């Protein structure tokens, strides 16, 4: 897949990355702590902005695996993952992000 | 105290052994930056629930990010850069099945044991 | 003072484009494990040279050789199955065209140059 | 190549490697002395049989690539690395054994 290459370039190196981390940074800060969120909030900055970008990466290639894939598959593959979001807030939050930029990229 | 600790004091023949074990595999960086968290998981029971193994698949995923964090505090860009080029790798070769991870990490981990087997016995 | 070194000193910002840098074209653990021998090579000839590009090819996996000793001395088992890992990878890849793996690695270090000529452009 | 993994596992693991290397430390003790094989010598044993080994295998992997390969391939791929054996004394004697274990499992 093209463009989910160049989405996740621009995530890591451009100014859509920046976005998406300050993004993630004030929704874990507003959600109902976790351990894990907490952690997250504790990080130094730079390495914050990393983890953040690469589990928002994981969830990116959760989603699009292929260049084949339609947003028709989207349901089907966030539904495989749904009881790991329960058990894991900070993923769902996420998630959610990544569903809206592959969402933008995909059929 | 961990397996993993163990194998490596045994002598050049066995750690030959795990070398082969780790031949194309599981990845063997993974399997030692991960080993007190792989040695504690149930892969058997993971080898056997398609559930469970998904469940354990994207726990391995965020352990590794975790791993990432403390090799980026120790400011070791090589193992930042490995860590994601591992989770990128695993995606790929294992999140159409992700149950047959499981299988794989608990054969490794039982080869494991016989391998220390065969040390122990091998040393009286 | 190693190129490689100067690079890992950098904002995060541009250790991002470091990391793209590597993304399947030339293994990072070769690039630092053996970045002393790597900087001074003249993978610029060898890119346009077959029978150059073939002796340095396998003074490549030499040197990898004696990295292998280095962490064998140091106990580190893990670095020892890369090592092994790294030699198998690079022959399986590039034996059959030696010239392609110069013509990568002098890319490579090119980019790492101008990744620097950013960092030093953009800190002023 | 199946025989060829075969043949590396036993260099490895087996009673053919520790032949092999028994060979290699008493050919590389009698030949005219270069700084590469001094190194050799002055490894400790445990190391120098693993590094041994290696370099054995880099030389049958130069030599069958491929379950295709026939003992007519062997000459041209020993030719193609020969310039490199001229500065590297000790290849050249790894290279050697490698050739009669490979030869022996080939066509
Ligand atoms: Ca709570
Ligand atoms: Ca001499």
């Amino acid at each position: 897949h093209h463009m989910l290459e160049t989405l996740i370039n621009k995530i890591y190196t451009g100014p859509l990355g920046e976005e998406l981390v300050q993004t993630l940074y004030l929704r874990i800060w507003a959600m109902e702590e976790t351990p894990e969120s907490l952690k997250i909030l504790q990080m130094r900055e730079d390495i914050r902005d990393q983890v953040l970008k690469m589990k928002t990466e994981r969830w990116l290639r959760t989603l699009i695996r292929g260049e084949k894939t339609k947003l028709k598959d989207f349901q089907k593959r966030y539904e495989e993952v749904h009881p790991y979001l329960m058990k894991e807030k900070v993923e769902q939050v996420i998630m959610e992000e990544a569903w809206s930029l592959a969402a933008h990229i995909v059929q | 105290m961990s397996q993993w600790y163990e194998l490596q004091q045994l002598d050049s023949k066995f750690l030959e052994q795990v070398h082969q074990l780790y031949d194309d595999s599981f990845p063997m960086e993974i399997r030692q930056y991960l080993a007190q968290w792989l040695e504690k998981q149930d892969w058997e029971h993971a080898a056997n629930d398609v559930s469970f193994a998904t469940i354990r698949f994207h726990d391995l995923l965020s352990q590794l990010d975790d791993q990432y964090s403390r090799f980026s505090l120790e400011n070791n860009f090589l193992l930042q850069h490995n860590i994601r080029k591992s989770k990128r790798n695993l995606q790929d070769n294992f999140q159409e099945d992700p149950i047959q991870m499981s299988m794989i990490i608990y054969s490794c981990l039982k080869e494991e044991r016989k391998i220390l087997e065969n040390a122990q016995r091998f040393n009286q």
